[PDB]
RNA sequence: GACAAUGGUAGGAGAGCGUUCUAAGGGCGUUGAAGCAUGAUCGUAAGGACAUGUGGAGCGCUUAGAAGUGAGAAUGCCGGUG
RNA sequence: UAACUUGGGAGUCAGAACAUGGGUGAUAAGGUCCGUGUUCGAAAGGGAAACAGCCCAGACCACCAGCUAAGGUCCCAAAAU
RNA sequence: AGGACGACAUUAGACGAAUCAUCUGGAAAGAUGAAUCAAAGAAGGUAAUAAUCCUGUAGUCGAAAAUGUUGUCUCUCUUGAGUGGAUCCUGAGUACGACGGAGCACGUGAAAUUCCGUCGGAAUCUGGGAGGACCAUCUCCUAAGGCUAAAUACUCUCUAGUGACCGAUAGUGAACCAGUACCGUGAGGGAAAGGUGAAAAGCACCCCGGAAGGGGAGUGAAAUAGAACCUGAAACCGUGUGCUUACAAGUAGUCAGAGCCCGUUAAUGGGUGAUGGCGUGCCUUUUGUAGAAUGAACCGGCGAGUUACGAUUUGAUGCAAGGUUAAGCAGUAAAUGUGGAGCCGUAGCGAAAGCGAGUCUGAAUAGGGCGUUUAGUAUUUGGUCGUAGACCCGAAACCAGGUGAU
């Protein structure tokens, strides 16, 4: 059982949230794998170098194999040469990988349960924003007594909430479907509407 | 990402060179020959910590021999007599006594002779 | 790319329940006048690929 | 967990070993290859199964058999697996697939006699072992191909 | 507390040092960052501090992640200078 | 106080002297080929003037402590003129 | 083939919120204090690090003219079905065959299916082709004429962006007047080389000198930033000096040690070293190297087991008689949702038909082989292997197309 507050901070009511979603013992191994996986998936991987084939020129043998007194050499673009080709080095590639779906769901539930146990979970009756107003959203956060880093969860895309929170440092807005381990874990507190909480509970 | 050679190389070589302070010419100046010499220095120092114990026992024995001969006794018989007398003073101490107070050493010599 | 099965070995073995490789027997092609009745009778019986050979060849049959 | 306090599961991670980075590693210089020969060379080493010119095993041994173009193989179900359906159930290939007893039907469902049947069922399958049919009948049930 | 082991080439195994970058947290900096230089400093090693001079704007630290991650030798390549 | 089984990873396939049982050679070779042991290889320390392979002996680190091994004790040079 | 009107977009642009004070300092954006905007806290600049100083950003607005994509009118073109089975038509040097080649994953093979050269060469709906030689039956098609968007490939280019990509020996060969200089008859080969300062305020004037160069003075926070002018390591070259050295045999140190000179991260200190003991560099390669075997003049920088996809094993984790999705679609180039086709496992044995906790062999209920009498599977760290140049450098050569008889 969790309190449901109004934007002014008073108790609108109470809500029941399944402990199978918000009440599990977080699985830190799975949560770590999920965080690492998401961070890897964000990488662009656009990095490259020119190996000895790729560097310009270098076709001919710089000097005859024997007789000159110099080390034998086969191309001015060999790797030990200044300006030569790079041995191995970066080559474009993806870093993304997968984990089983059950583990994805377990990771999300573990992050949400960690918030619930750390008392960084606040349930609000609704966001009744008709026009975007960053100042009003800042006041709402202060009245709810929120920390610097807040993840705001709506049931569906809420344009005015998104636009009002967008410019506040440390405030991220998402939907119930858009929840992810990195965002939840980065946040210090979660502010979720009752409808969004019910949707999350259904999904997980 | 690329990791350029950076500063570590110079720091490490400079340490070896500083260890080579006082060596002759290039050996206090050039990393390669300083490194070699510092390697030799370490090996020599390891060996000589052990050789030093031998050398100092040798010195003590020589001095004890001289003192015993001044009392008409060889080192060998003096040590045997001290053993039979049950006196456990080691060679370093015997030498220092013989140097520093001759009357005490003469008393030790008489103990040895009586035991023999 | 995918590793390739060694097709000759695949034509010459079969994998058993415990993962061993059943094999047939050499000296069973011709010149039977030069091998005793007992020799031929017993060469009729299949064997397994030895442990020492398996160390060498196992990757050739990974998909088998 | 916090992003500034991440910790992988114990024993899940190990640092890769890097060769050719000095003698103290124990893999400096020759980088674990020993000295010389074919196996010390970039790209060196013989084909797997090569035996240095001794006739290889898979040439000294002969080929055997053929593959049947019309080969049939059946998805098998044992009686112990049938034991999950309520007595009186009409077990069919569709029910087996839906219940998840059979995943791939292959050439059809064959019932085999491993384990003990503890329920009365009407079993429809493409084939039955003699023992499987006998057990299904003896438990009071029926079977049909 | 006891008492047992600890030479080592190829090679196997383990634990670590340091480099660049990233994430998060927490810091430093024109009242002087990095770099460089010197010193009689500390750690079992790789190595880590501190002070002073130079320098003039950037840089540590913690945990995790990722690698163009460590050179004394290749009649190595380029530069400088004997 | 080991041994064996299974599985992951190897390197090695130029060996040397010495002693001894033998072939070969000439009861030649620091020769050559086998058997057996040790040492070197991969082993520092003490002795054999110097001297991988001989003799003593296997260095975790420190000591300006003691007892010994081979080998030594007139001086070089520790210890018996 | 056109025409009229309209819409949208591209090719310039316009508006666009909100900060002051003190301290340090050459300078404030820094620190301190107190405020303010935010649908704008992207970013760059400004005398150091700025949401509120500038350029901008979110948001909103804008086109005389040209171009592009589109909608509606116009314009243009244009019949559409059924019944009958008498006759007619339905692609010929074609299909096909033989021989010789080629192409099919398929190397001539039992070789279908498909093309080329040479020679031969059909049938006509009761026809013809195909189902991997071939025949029959059945089934599916209807060759020897043509056209056809999209889903797919690629990037010289333009616009807007992105990066656990480089940061001047790197990154393009080229950050710079570089395919330049230079080399070659020619094809062709092919560099080196970035940094004053915030502002040029870029040193008036005096002095030595022919000049170069310098000493002052001045500018500047700094000239010790004065022109390849941020920093300024090492090799190397000099000047001064504390200790030391002209009877001594030296891999240059090490251990012992007086004398002399100092005085530190203040530690049972630092520099030097009369004299004694001990002691033939390093790497490579070797049975064995002080080796008179190899390599390195010195210093600096650069310079060698990587990544992708498969395999296997180990560790980790989730689920478990189950485990797991691929492409695709949605999403922010994300996590993720969805997607069960597919894959592995739950049963083996046999060459196979097949039988099945058994099966194969066997005449055998014998004996024997492989099995049964639970655990897998997905992702991933590590190790190793395979395919790739596969740890790095090095041939003599081979082939192809060009350039040369100055
Ligand atoms: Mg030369
Ligand atoms: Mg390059
Ligand atoms: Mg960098
Ligand atoms: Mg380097
Ligand atoms: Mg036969
Ligand atoms: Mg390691
Ligand atoms: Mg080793
Ligand atoms: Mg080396
Ligand atoms: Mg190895
Ligand atoms: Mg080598
Ligand atoms: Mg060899
Ligand atoms: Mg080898
Ligand atoms: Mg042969
Ligand atoms: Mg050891
Ligand atoms: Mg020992
Ligand atoms: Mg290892
Ligand atoms: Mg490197
Ligand atoms: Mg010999
Ligand atoms: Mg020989
Ligand atoms: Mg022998
Ligand atoms: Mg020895
Ligand atoms: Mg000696
Ligand atoms: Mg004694
Ligand atoms: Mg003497
Ligand atoms: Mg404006
Ligand atoms: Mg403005
Ligand atoms: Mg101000
Ligand atoms: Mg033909
Ligand atoms: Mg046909
Ligand atoms: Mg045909
Ligand atoms: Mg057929
Ligand atoms: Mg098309
Ligand atoms: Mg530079
Ligand atoms: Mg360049
Ligand atoms: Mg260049
Ligand atoms: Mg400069
Ligand atoms: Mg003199
Ligand atoms: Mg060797
Ligand atoms: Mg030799
Ligand atoms: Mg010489
Ligand atoms: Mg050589
Ligand atoms: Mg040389
Ligand atoms: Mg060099
Ligand atoms: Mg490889
Ligand atoms: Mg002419």
């Amino acid at each position: 059982n969790y309190d449901v507050l109004k934007l002014d901070g008073t108790k609108s009511g109470s809500i029941e949230l399944s402990d199978a979603v918000f009440g599990i013992e977080p699985n830190n191994s799975v949560l770590f794998e999920a965080i690492n996986l998401q961070r890897a998936s964000l990488r662009q991987g656009t990095h490259a170098v020119k190996n000895r084939s790729a560097v310009s020129g270098g076709g001919r043998k710089p000097w005859k194999q024997k007789g000159t007194g110099r080390a034998r050499q086969g191309t001015i673009r060999a790797p030990q040469w200044r300006g030569g080709g790079i041995v191995f080095g970066p080559t474009p590639r993806s870093y993304a990988y997968k984990m089983p779906k059950k583990m994805r769901r377990l990771a999300l539930r573990s992050a949400l349960s960690f918030k619930a146990q750390e008392n960084g979970l606040t349930v609000v009756d609704a966001f009744n924003f008709e026009a975007p107003k960053t100042k009003e959203f800042k006041n709402v956060l202060s009245t709810l007594e929120q920390p610097k880093k807040v993840l705001v969860v709506t049931e569906n895309e809420d344009v005015n909430v998104e636009l009002s929170a967008r410019n506040i440092p440390g405030v991220q807005v998402t939907t119930a479907q858009g929840l992810n381990v990195l965002d939840i874990t980065n946040a210090d507190s979660l502010v979720i509407t009752e409808a969004a909480a019910k949707k999350v509970e259904e999904v997980l | 990402p690329r990791v350029k050679g950076g500063t570590v190389t110079r720091a490490r070589r400079k340490k070896t060179i500083k260890l080579a302070k006082g060596y002759f010419g290039s050996k206090h100046t050039l990393y390669k020959v300083a490194k070699q010499q510092v390697m030799k220095s370490g090996q020599y120092a390891f060996r000589d910590r052990r050789q030093r114990k031998r050398d100092f026992r040798k010195l003590w024995i020589t001095r004890i021999n001289a003192a015993a001969r001044q009392h008409e006794m060889s080192y060998s018989r003096l040590m045997n007599g001290l053993k039979k007398a049950g006196i456990d003073i080691n060679r370093k101490m015997l030498s220092e006594i013989a140097i520093s107070d001759e009357k005490a050493f003469a008393q030790l010599v008489t103990k040895a002779k009586d035991a023999l | 790319p995918k590793m390739k099965t060694h097709r000759g070995a695949a034509k010459r073995v079969k994998r058993t329940a415990s993962g061993q490789l059943k094999r047939s027997r050499a000296f069973t092609s011709h010149l039977f006048a030069n091998k005793s009745t007992k020799q031929k009778r017993q060469l009729r019986k299949a064997r397994l690929v030895s442990k020492s050979d398996m160390k060498r060849v196992k990757q050739l049959l990974a998909y088998k | 967990m916090k992003l500034h306090e991440l910790k992988p599961a114990e024993g899940s991670r190990k640092e890769r070993n890097r060769v050719g980075r000095g003698v103290a590693t124990g893999n400096g210089k020759t980088s674990g290859r020993g000295h010389k020969g074919q196996k010390a060379r970039s790209g060196g080493g013989v084909r797997p199964g090569f035996e240095g010119g001794q006739l290889p095993l898979f040439r000294r041994l002969p080929k055997r058999g053929f593959t049947n173009i019309n080969r049939k193989e059946y998805a098998i179900v044992n009686l112990d697996q049938l034991n999950k359906f309520e007595d009186g159930t009409e077990v069919t290939p569709a029910l087996l697939v839906e219940s998840g007893v059979v995943k791939n039907e292959k050439s059809g469902i064959k019932i085999l006699g491993n384990g003990s049947l503890d329920k009365k069922l009407t079993v429809k399958a493409h084939k039955f072992s003699a023992s499987a049919a006998e057990a299904i009948d003896a438990k009071g049930g029926a079977h049909e191909v």
